């Protein structure tokens, strides 16, 4: 799955 | 209102290193990211890196690896991009935004910054004058010129009659041909203020520290 | 892998729906994606997330004229009675964190055109070569383009009424109050000047064609 991480 | 300023525009040589300043206002500094896109002239977008304020931790395209270092300033709420090595291939706009931690939205954008990296040489513009050809002279209204060639960098001011005349001047931005800026300013009067009261246009070039005067004579 | 491709940059009627098509990567179909729209000098601006399931919440001053929608790995921005303001570039964008190495890519964009927008037709101003520039055995043509609306003009030189393209530098369109102004240059030896009869700066703006010839002879 996407996954947005910063 | 969010804000992202950026610095100014930048004019470098080929080899050095630029740093663009990105100052956050108006929103909590380390509560979001900053995100920083590259955009050559004529082309889409191209994403850099992201630099974590809160954490100062980087995400960078593989490309730029080598180019472009982010760094964040938390005590000034300034993130920062220093591009090193440039050549002409980095010449661009480069933008600032916000992001979210979590989410891809760049939802608040900086106003940009153009890097040119260029050896073009300070030349001070040959100024010629501008007037109708015999065809162009039998109206109620009669229009001027002024044509500046071959001037590096910008800016060149350009004033009609030392700004006695003000209205009916359009002056056009520069053309770029090869590393030098040329353009052309217009002026329209009535046929009968021409050729009976005197037209000049005044042109200065501050980086030449030059000013030339162009009086427009009957061809 | 992680590809954003985006259908070909096309036109619509002012008051017309438009629909644009971001498709993902095969394998990222369930992906949010984000859409931006660029304006002619603009930064871009962040104009909506959107989802798989086709949910969707748009950014700061978006009007409700822009809605998404998503089908498998497609994801469209449809614009509903579609104005002048909505002329742009429209760019999605996409996020994911692969090796906890997060990465954005945006697609190549789609350049949206709005036809029948209300039209001010260009004004041409033509210069021939000063006597001062042509007993230095050169020649600039100048053609001046002011007073149009919207910005898109094409400019064509003539020679004797048959096509001149080497030496021509031609602006962009930039901002002159609420409308748009260029400018042209054609270089040119001062032998060229002298040999021919006519030369024609011939403009195109929203199916029109203006065109302005001036001659060397003697009235
Ligand atoms: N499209």
């Amino acid at each position: 799955v996407q996954i947005v991480y910063k | 209102q969010v804000q992202l300023q950026q610095s100014g525009a930048a004019l470098v040589r080929p080899g050095t290193s630029v740093k663009v300043s990105c100052r956050a206002s108006e929103y909590a500094f380390t509560n979001y990211v900053i995100e920083w896109v590259k955009q050559r002239p004529g082309q889409g977008l191209e994403w850099i890196g992201v630099i974590n304020p809160g954490s100062g931790g980087t995400n960078y395209n593989e490309k730029f690896k080598g180019k472009a270092t982010l760094i964040a300033d938390k005590s000034s709420s300034t993130a920062y991009m220093q591009l090193s090595s440039l050549t002409s291939d980095d010449s661009a706009v480069y933008f600032c935004a916000r992001s979210t931690y979590y989410s891809g939205a760049l939802d608040y954008w900086g106003q940009g910054t153009s890097v040119t990296v260029s050896s073009a040489k300070t030349t001070a513009p040959s100024v010629y004058p501008l007037a109708p050809v015999c065809g162009d002279t039998t109206g109620s209204s009669v229009t001027l010129g002024c044509l500046v060639k071959g001037y590096f960098p910008e800016p060149v001011t350009l004033t009609w009659n030392s700004g006695s005349l003000s209205s009916g001047v359009h002056t056009f931005p520069a053309v770029l041909q090869s590393d030098l800026y040329t353009l052309s300013s217009s002026v329209t009067v009535t046929s009968s203020t021409w050729p009976s009261q005197s037209i000049t246009c005044n042109v200065a070039h501050p980086a030449s520290s030059t000013k030339v005067d162009k009086k427009i004579e009957p061809r | 892998q992680l590809v954003l491709t985006q259908s070909s940059s096309a036109s619509f009627s002012l008051g017309a729906s438009a629909k644009l098509t971001c498709t993902l990567s095969s394998q990222h179909s369930t992906y949010t994606i984000e859409w931006y729209q660029q304006q002619p000098l603009k930064p871009p601006k962040y104009v909506m997330e959107l989802k798989k399931d086709g949910s969707h919440s748009t950014g700061d001053g978006i009007p409700d004229r822009f809605s998404g929608s998503s089908s498998g790995a497609d994801r469209y921005l449809s614009i509903s009675n579609i104005q002048p303001e909505d002329e742009a570039i429209y760019i999605c964008g996409v996020g994911d964190t692969i090796k906890e190495q997060f990465v954005y890519v945006f697609g190549g964009g789609t350049k949206v055109t709005v036809l029948g927008q209300p039209k001010s037709t260009p004004t041409l101003t033509v210069f021939p070569p000063s006597s001062e520039e042509l007993k230095e055995n050169k020649a600039t043509l100048v053609c001046l383009i002011s007073n149009f609306s919207p910005s898109g003009v094409t400019v064509a030189w003539k020679a004797n009424g048959t096509p001149i393209t080497q030496g021509v530098d031609t602006s962009n369109p930039t901002k002159e109050g609420n409308k748009f102004m260029a400018s042209s240059f054609l270089h040119l030896t001062s032998d060229q000047w002298r040999s021919h009869n006519s030369f024609t700066c011939q403009v195109t703006h929203e199916g029109d064609t203006v065109e302005k010839s001036l001659s060397p002879a003697e009235c």
